[PDB]
């Protein structure tokens, strides 16, 4: 929340494992989607991996 | 529960020296209902969007329920679409204009069809139109397209981009015919210098028939324009003979708190009754939401008016239909208002004068137009 | 010490892809020069395209740019959006290129690319010694040639039948062109949007008012990007003004990059650039321009404070901001348009424009108006 | 300007009914209501009675209400005042003026008689004397606010012996019409004050200083001016 750090969480044991900074990226509805709510970091995966959307 | 206590009421005010903050003051002084009106007022230039803006989401932020206020023909397109988008309640004195919302109250009534009526009555077919460019030209285009259904003669003038020179020589083309006809439709503070142009270097007598186009008719000085053959008929919104006027214009005058600014008198101004009926109609719809058991209380402190999810608070289209089921009868008649936040269903009471004093010539309606009477 | 890259902002509207698409070609082509003059730093667009829901969206674009630290914003607007954006760049000390309509009261922060019609209008409806004639008009850019034709009426005797066809549909169309008709009515002066414009001109030609006899004023800026097909076969009289000239060394030589662009990549370049793309690429270039002019002025450009909200409770102007206004007045440049020069209220001055009559053949250049030349004819 | 005549200030009997014929030439009760007051030789002004301009309802005195009773005509703008069992002291100048609040013309009170039968202010100084053409200052001290509702609600009123009293400077905002006297109320005025320049031989007169902020309108000791020679 407000901030630009990325979380990864176990959704099996229930802890934290590890909590990275998105380098560059902005947060609090600074670069978010047309439609807002501080979609400003979109995190998919695809058949190659793990990819986040963000702005600079 | 039902209501709160206190509910905070937002105000735009244009300046603190006026005869309209007064009216504002005595109407919430005169009410003793348990819902209580708590004002906040700020003095906003109405022609910067920037100021009114600021003021807006200052007051949005304080968490007020309505506003009331004035705008302009800069500022009526942004407190449309942030009262569209907030979904709070602006209630207004000022000139209407057909690009509104829902949640625009407009109290002061259109004109644009009366005076159409007033000339279809007179016959007209060839006239001087004065408008004013800083007041709305909806009116202008009517009077324009009407022209072309009718196919009659108009001459824009300007008030701004006219000079003296262009008054004389337009006033001579005027004088090279016999009838001179002119409609007048520009605001009263204005009016008065217009009226002194035409008395002082122009002439009129034996002809030069003018329609003001305003919603008041005593609130000009037409000495000048006695003595003499000119014609001069308007229209009338509020006179001070029946009972619930002049009874409240008394409770005015014999008021135990004295008012603001210098004076209250002097040629009263219908703007004043329209912010009394203002305030009237805001007190009015907030005791049916009371009586009603509709919770309105904010259900925690609102946010930044600036946020791009801004979703609408639910008591919003209750306070806005509270205020539009409202029928009333005050200073100006009767108020009510339609879906479209304008008022309908009124009366302007038609007055010439031609050099005996004044005489009522009938009204207008919506639906039974201009009765002669 | 000028920084390598400065922020400008870009506001767009709806139907804005030929526009937004000359705006990203005239930044590629500024950022990628050969020559180390033409591209001392590097501009970095801002843009937002909002699909405007009036002041609310707006204001939130404003803010999103003006937080970023734009210097100035390449913003466009329609009749519900200009006061809120004028009044917001002038209070804050952002100045405002605009290609939109040209407006009169916003007289700070404000250079508007698209020059009056009024001028050329009148020289040309008191040259033709027109007396009598119906004027169908629209809302969407102001009253000044409404105002000014009226003026002119009831200065010179005129009988101008003023319709505003804003609510009108085509059937609607049809019945007022058949009441104009029977009134012996063949004079007209559209001044409309281009949507408008082609949907009187369908009407018209369906009706059968395109024969020899009747005659059409357009009062548009751009006469070459109207399909008049019927009329040139039906011989009715058609004159209209065009202010991109096409058979100039610089709009060719962006035309042989215009035809040579992709479509998937550069959407809108289909179809040859209108006046609106040619007044974008050049205020990318008084831009470019005027940033140049800056760095020769020993000006640290610079906006590291002032970059926060838009309605503090203390106003906060840019405190260089007048300095880029006062350079941005005073630009003299040669582009797509012709020769674009402002004078202090920002509006278009020193221009010139051609003025064309349909003939059999097609549009023939007639005469060109001049701001100081009045109309002059060939 | 309206017009107020008062005549007819005469002895009475013991316990006889006294009246005074108030007219209100040139103008009407309507937009103005008419006021009677009251003040003692050597003593403030007290208001003796307030009526309306509709000629609905009539007010008394504070001190003694049913002790008399006003009855005031809008249409013939003429009001009475009568009483019962009037002593030596209840023998008071009895003057009626119309309404300052319409306008500062409106501020004409009666020329008054004398028979024979709150605001708490100081003003400072007492005695003034100064010759002609010269600027004159008097400091009236208050206990009460110096503005209600946000303005001044205080006035100056000029007053003579056997003469009609005038008020000059009204709420520091609007001083006296038709006659612009040079002195007038002005800055936040915490004592009331009034810079008369140039001065002038009719204008030397007692100006006693009301506050209309505290209720009710009551004339204070006031300053004593004159022309020296
Ligand atoms: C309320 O806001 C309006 C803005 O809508 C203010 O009007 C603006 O006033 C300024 C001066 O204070 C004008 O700037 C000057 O314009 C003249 C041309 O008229 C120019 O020669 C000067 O160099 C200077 O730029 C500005 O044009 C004007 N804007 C308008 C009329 O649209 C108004 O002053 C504000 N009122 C108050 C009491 O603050
Ligand atoms: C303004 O009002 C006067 C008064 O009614 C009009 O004067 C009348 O004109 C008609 C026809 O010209 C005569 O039959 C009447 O005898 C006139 N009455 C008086 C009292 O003189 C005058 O025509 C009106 N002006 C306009 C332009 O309608
Ligand atoms: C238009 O306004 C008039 C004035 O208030 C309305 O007339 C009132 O109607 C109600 C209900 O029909 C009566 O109880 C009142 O006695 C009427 N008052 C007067 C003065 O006649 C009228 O109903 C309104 N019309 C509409 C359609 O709302
Ligand atoms: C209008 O534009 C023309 C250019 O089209 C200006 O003419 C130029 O004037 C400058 C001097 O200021 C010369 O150095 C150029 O060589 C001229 N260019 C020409 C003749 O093609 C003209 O000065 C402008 N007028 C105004 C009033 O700005
Ligand atoms: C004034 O209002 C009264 C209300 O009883 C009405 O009878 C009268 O006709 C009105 N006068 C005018 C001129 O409208
Ligand atoms: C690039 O253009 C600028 C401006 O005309 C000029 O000063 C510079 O010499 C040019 N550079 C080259 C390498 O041609
Ligand atoms: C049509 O245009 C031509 C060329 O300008 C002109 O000579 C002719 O008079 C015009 N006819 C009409 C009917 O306007």
């Amino acid at each position: 929340f407000q901030s630009h750090i990325i979380i990864r969480f176990d959704l099996k044991t229930e802890t934290i494992l590890k909590t990275r900074s998105l380098d560059y990226a902005g947060y609090n509805n600074m670069y978010h989607y047309a439609w807002g709510g501080h979609s400003d970091i979109d995190l998919m995966v695809d058949e190659n991996g793990l990819w986040a959307v963000y702005a600079t | 529960a039902n209501f709160p206590n206190n509910i905070q009421i937002g105000g735009l005010f244009p300046n603190q020296q006026s005869q309209e903050h007064a009216a504002f003051r005595f109407a919430l002084s005169q009410l003793t209902e348990p819902p209580k009106l708590l004002p906040q007022i700020d003095i906003v230039n109405i022609s910067d969007s920037f100021e009114m803006t600021y003021r807006f989401c200052s007051q949005f932020s304080k968490g007020v329920y309505a506003i009331f206020g004035f705008y302009e023909r800069r500022t009526v397109n942004m407190l449309t679409s942030f009262c569209g988008a907030l979904h709070v309640c602006f209630i207004t004195p000022s000139f209407p204009v057909d690009t509104s919302n829902q949640f625009v109250l407009q109290l002061r009534p259109e004109l644009q069809e009366a005076l159409i009526s007033i000339i279809d009555h007179y016959k007209w077919q060839t006239f001087v139109y004065i408008y004013d460019a800083d007041r709305g030209l909806s009116v202008l285009q009517r009077v324009l397209d009407t022209a072309a259904e009718k196919n009659w003669q108009v001459t824009a003038v300007n008030i701004l981009t006219t000079t003296e020179e262009g008054y004389r020589m337009l006033f001579q083309d005027l004088e090279k015919k016999k009838e001179r006809l002119v409609v007048v439709d520009c605001e009263s503070e204005r009016l008065n210098a217009i009226l002194g142009q035409i008395v002082k270097l122009e002439k009129n007598g034996i002809g030069y028939h003018y329609i003001l186009a305003n919603l008041g008719f005593m609130d000009i000085d037409l000495n000048k324009f006695k003595e003499s053959g000119a014609n001069v008929t308007g229209f009338q919104l509020v006179n001070y003979t029946d009972t619930i006027p002049a009874r409240i214009m008394q409770q005015w005058r014999t008021s135990d708190s004295r008012d603001h600014t210098r004076v209250d008198w002097k040629r009263p101004k219908y703007t004043s009754a329209l912010t009394y009926d203002g305030v009237k109609v805001m007190a009015e719809a907030f005791q049916s939401l009371r009586r009603q058991r509709i919770d309105i209380s904010r259900r925690g402190n609102a946010g930044d008016c600036l946020a791009n999810p801004a979703v609408p608070w639910g008591q919003g289209i209750d306070i806005q239909r509270a205020l539009q089921q409202v029928r009333f009868e005050g200073l100006t008649g009767n108020v009510q208002f339609n879906e479209k936040g304008r008022r309908t269903n009124y009366t302007l009471h038609v007055i010439e004068m031609k050099h005996d004093g004044i005489r009522k010539i009938g009204y207008w309606n919506e639906d039974d137009k201009f009765v002669p009477a | 010490a000028f920084p390598s890259s400065v922020q400008i902002g870009g506001l767009f509207i709806r139907n804005t892809d030929q526009e937004y698409t000359a705006f990203r070609l005239a930044i590629f082509l500024h950022n990628t020069s050969p020559n180390a003059s033409e591209a001392p730093f590097n501009l970095v667009p801002h843009v937002d395209n909002i699909e405007t829901a009036n002041s609310f969206a707006v204001t939130n674009a404003f803010c999103s740019q003006y937080s970023r630290g734009v210097f100035a914003i390449f913003g466009l607007y329609d009749k519900r959006s200009v006061h809120t954006l004028t009044s917001f760049c002038s209070a804050l000390h952002i100045s405002l290129i605009t290609p939109s309509f040209p407006t009169e009261g916003e007289s700070q922060f404000v250079l508007q690319l698209r020059p009056s019609l009024r001028g050329a209008l009148l020289s040309l409806l008191d040259h033709y010694e027109w007396n009598c004639f119906v004027f169908l008009y629209d809302t969407d850019r102001g009253y000044s040639i409404l105002q000014a034709i009226m003026e002119k009426a009831g200065q010179n005797g005129w009988h101008v039948s003023a319709i505003c066809v804003e609510n009108f549909n085509d059937v609607s169309y049809r019945q007022l062109l058949e009441e104009l008709d029977r009134r012996q009515e063949k004079k007209f002066v559209i001044d409309c949007e281009i949507e408008r414009l082609q949907n009187i001109l369908e009407q018209i030609v369906s009706v059968g008012k395109h024969v020899k006899g009747y005659h059409y004023i357009i009062a548009n800026l751009g006469f070459k990007d109207i399909s008049l097909e019927r009329f040139i076969h039906g011989g009715a009289n058609v004159t209209g003004f065009q202010l991109v000239d096409f058979n100039t060394p610089m709009v060719t030589k962006l035309m042989d990059r215009w035809k040579k662009l992709d479509q998937r990549e550069y959407p809108g370049s289909e179809t040859p650039p209108k006046y609106t793309s040619a007044l974008t690429y050049d205020g990318v270039l008084v831009m470019a321009e005027t940033f140049r002019s800056l760095r020769r002025q020993k000006i640290d450009i610079s906006r590291r404070g002032n970059a926060g909200d838009c309605l503090a409770n203390p106003a906060a102007p840019w405190g260089q901001g007048i300095d880029m206004e006062r350079t941005l007045k005073q630009v003299r440049i040669q582009g797509l348009t012709g020769n674009v020069q402002f004078d202090h209220y920002g509006r278009r001055v020193n221009y010139t424009m051609d003025v064309f009559e349909l003939k059999s053949t097609g549009p023939r250049k007639v005469g060109y108006w001049n701001d100081m030349d009045k109309l002059v004819l060939i | 300007e309206v017009k107020l005549l008062e005549s007819g200030g005469g002895l009475v009997q013991p316990g006889g009914s006294l009246k005074l014929s108030c007219a209100a030439s040139g103008f009407d009760f309507s937009e103005y209501w008419m006021s009677w007051v009251r003040q003692a030789p050597g003593k403030g002004l007290e208001w003796i009675g307030e009526i309306n301009p509709d000629s609905s309802s009539i007010d008394y005195t504070p001190s003694l209400k049913d002790k008399i009773i006003i009855s005031r005509d809008n249409a013939k703008k003429t009001l009475y005042l009568q009483l019962s069992k009037v002593r030596s002291e209840d023998t008071a100048l009895y003057y009626c003026a119309r309404p300052r609040g319409n306008y500062v013309v409106m501020d004409y009170w009666g020329q008054g008689t004398s028979v024979t039968v709150n605001i708490v202010l100081t003003q400072s100084p007492a005695s003034l004397a100064v010759s002609l053409g010269q600027r004159a200052t008097i400091s009236c001290r208050a206990s009460e606010s110096v503005d209600s509702y946000g303005s001044s609600f205080v006035h100056w009123y000029q007053q003579k012996p056997g003469q009609p009293p005038k008020l000059l400077i009204f709420l520091a905002s609007k001083l006296e019409s038709g006659v612009p006297a040079r002195f007038s109320g002005s800055g936040s005025r915490t004592d009331f004050t009034l810079t008369i320049d140039p001065v002038e031989a009719d204008d030397a007169a007692t100006y006693y200083c009301q506050q209309t902020n505290e209720d009710p309108y009551t004339f204070g000791g006031g300053t004593k001016l004159e022309i020296k020679r």
